RNA sequence: ACCCACUCGGCACCUUACGAGAAAUCAAAGUCUUUGGGUUCUGGGGGGAGUAUGGUCGCAAGGCUGAAACUUAAAGGAAUUGACGGAAGGGCACCACCAGGAGUGGAGCCUGCGGCUUAAUUUGACUCAACACGGGGAAACUCACCAGGUCCAGACACAAUAAGGAUUGACAGAUUGAGAGCUCUUUCUUGAUUUUGUGGGUGGUGGUGCAUGGCCGUUCUUAGUUGGUGGAGUGAUUUGUCUGCUUAAUUGCGAUAACGAACGAGACCUUAACCUACUAAAUAGUGGUGCUAGCAUUUGCUGGUUAUCCACUUCUUAGAGGGACUAUCGGUUUCAAGCCGAUGGAAGUUUGAGGCAAUAACAGGUCUGUGAUGCCCUUAGACGUUCUGGGCCGCACGCGCGCUACACUGACGGAGCCAGCGAGUCUAACCUUGGCCGAGAGGUCUUGGUAAUCUUGUGAAACUCCGUCGUGCUGGGGAUAGAGCAUUGUAAUUAUUGCUCUUCAACGAGGAAUUCCUAGUAAGCGCAAGUCAUCAGCUUGCGUUGAUUACGUCCCUGCCCUUUGUACACACC
């Protein structure tokens, strides 16, 4: 029977990015480390997950949307 | 009984229809209703005109 | 002239079958593979074709004689069984009339189908045998339709992206109907579970019911089908299976080259009628006995009574049985099957009502009941699934089932107040008494019941009874509509449903047509169940009130059977 109409506006979905995620530890020569971006306080959150930093946001990405934290 | 075989082409029904003999029948009525037995007499040899025995 | 007998020669006819024959049939078509009396003529698959050509006859039309090329697997004879007939001849039936009943068709509204309209008004079905049918009473759901928004729930294999990350999610904002991270802004998260690709699956209320299973409707309120041995025929086949008579019936009687059997019918089964007999019951009751209230007071009448005990089974309930066989008798008829009336009887229309139901036919209906299914379609911008909302209800009209009405055998107000078949609450929120608040709708506090135990005696409705109206579209009728209160549910506008008041249409008995129906039936009346969150003008059952008229018929209609005919047999589509 009928068939195929469109307004056009065909979608994709979720870019995912890539780069190289983690170069943000800063190793001192001999030999140290310091860590940009500090953590997350959650209980379900094992330290080693931190907070994106954009505006008004330091947010915990490990639990899945939770507790945003802005300092 | 009834089954469904399936073949390439298609479906075939399978119906079976069992009569087991109503003799056999064990625990429920063992003949058809239909069925009417009469059971056969004895001959029988006439006179010996009247004795008594006497025990 | 008539009769009787004989005999030749004739127009015929009957019965036969020693014989013949493919058969129908033939006293010749017999005397034929056991092949020979005499002789004339014709034919050698169908068609092309009795055509062309030549000869000849005719005034002409035409007559006579008369090829072939080519083409083709059959054409054809008799008979057989089916199927069909716009052939007869018998039948059968309230899906047919007769006689009558109550209507429908006219009116209002309710619903279904059509048409129209629409972004959508999803769709199946079209005489009986489509149109209150798809259990189809859709507010979301259902949903298949339309406008839009996510999702993969793409198993598995191979290949590649790739532990320097293959892939997943996301807070706030943009955005969106949406507090959908759909997608984007931004930057965390996530870890071999996926992603891209080919192959391959899967899902679908997408198609095909004209590819099929299953189921179902109709023929069929039908009575039809088959085989043993024996009779007939070379044979397919036939007779049995049939003039008549009789049944609801291929049910029988009977007639008889048939005799004796099988399925279907009947039997059977369910339910409804009868058990002062059998076995029993505080989940059924009756009696007696206590306890007790009112009235009469002479004992009595009528009730209440957690078991207070005695005793029982008529009511009731369901185990076990008995009863009907159209029995008795009188009519009638092949004095056969049967039919008919009275008597008896719980019951005598197959006792009433169903259940079950032979072979065979349909391109009947159903891929929209299915995780029944073949093929085709689609399969990620999905026809899959879901979320949002509308729509199946859309209204110049046509058609069908119905609901309510035109009233006085009636409406209304009091009042008397009578059933059966039913159904009901555990992972609950059902059947609900009772009491309280409310005009009503209804709310709320309790109560029993998984039920012969509580709701229930479902105190149903027609109806009976005393009145208010008084024949006036009237106080008959309740369409339409307005305003207000409640109830189901996330949600009620296009008003789910109910109440209250106001509004007071059509309809003054309905044209041609046309349906259902023969006794507790028809028709009037309500109830319970199905469906259900809410919603019955519908269905499936049930009881309550309860007739008029048949006891026949073949005229319309329909269908069954023989006879007949046939060039059909894919069977008059
Ligand atoms: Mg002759
Ligand atoms: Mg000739
Ligand atoms: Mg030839
Ligand atoms: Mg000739
Ligand atoms: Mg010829
Ligand atoms: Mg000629
Ligand atoms: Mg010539
Ligand atoms: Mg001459
Ligand atoms: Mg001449
Ligand atoms: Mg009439
Ligand atoms: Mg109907
Ligand atoms: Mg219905
Ligand atoms: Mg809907
Ligand atoms: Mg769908
Ligand atoms: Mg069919
Ligand atoms: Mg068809
Ligand atoms: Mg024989
Ligand atoms: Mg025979
Ligand atoms: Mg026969
Ligand atoms: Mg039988
Ligand atoms: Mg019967
Ligand atoms: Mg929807
Ligand atoms: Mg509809
Ligand atoms: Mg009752
Ligand atoms: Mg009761
Ligand atoms: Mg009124
Ligand atoms: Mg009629
Ligand atoms: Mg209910
Ligand atoms: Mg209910
Ligand atoms: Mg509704
Ligand atoms: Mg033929
Ligand atoms: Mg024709
Ligand atoms: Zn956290």
């Amino acid at each position: 029977k009928k068939v195929y109409t469109t307004p056009k506006k065909i979608k994709h979905k979720h870019k995912k990015v890539k780069l190289a995620v983690l170069s943000y530890y800063k190793v001192d020569a001999e030999g140290k480390v310091t860590k940009l971006r500090r953590e997350c306080s959650n209980p379900t959150c094992g330290a080693g997950v931190f907070l994106a930093n954009h505006k008004d946001r330091l947010y915990c990405g490990k639990c899945h949307s939770v507790y945003k934290v802005n300092a | 009984a009834t089954r469904h075989v399936l073949m390439r082409q298609g479906v075939l029904g399978i119906k079976v229809k069992i009569m087991r003999d109503p003799a056999k029948s064990r625990t429920g009525p063992k003949a058809l209703p239909d069925a009417v037995t009469i059971i056969e007499p004895k001959e029988e040899e006439p006179i010996l005109a009247p004795s008594v025995k006497d025990y």
